[PDB]
């Protein structure tokens, strides 16, 4: 029964993201894909164009 | 007239000479250049060590903050 509000407020996590800030996050997400599994290296010039738009 | 092979001997070609000696390297100076590298090759390593620290907590932060996983 709790389970059912993880998944449900997993879906309001990634909408807000999507309705305001958009750019930023898609250009982060095709970094951190065509690097292996690196994660946080060889990402972070990208990673600051991320949070400064969230910020607002 | 006579002509036969005449003698010729300039410089003689030195006799016996040493050619090797030390060079570069002297001994004590050596040492200063050899295990100089090493405590500059440490610092140099251990501090990326530390960098790398920096990712290992973010790393694990990921599987803890993914608990729809």
């Amino acid at each position: 029964e709790e389970g059912k509000l993880v998944n449900q407020c997993a879906l309001e996590f990634f909408r807000q993201i999507k309705r305001h800030c958009a750019e930023p996050f898609t250009e982060y997400w095709t970094c951190i894909d065509y690097s292996g599994l690196q994660l946080f290296r060889r990402c972070r010039k990208q990673q600051a164009q991320f949070d400064e738009c969230v910020l607002d | 007239x006579x002509x036969x092979x005449x003698x010729x001997x300039x410089x003689x070609x030195x006799x016996x000479x040493x050619x090797x000696x030390x060079x570069x390297x002297x001994g004590y100076s050596m040492f200063a250049v050899g295990i100089g590298a090493l405590l500059f090759g440490y610092w140099s390593m251990m501090k990326w060590n530390r960098e790398r620290r920096r990712l290992q907590i973010e790393d694990f932060e990921a599987r803890i903050a993914l608990m729809p996983l």
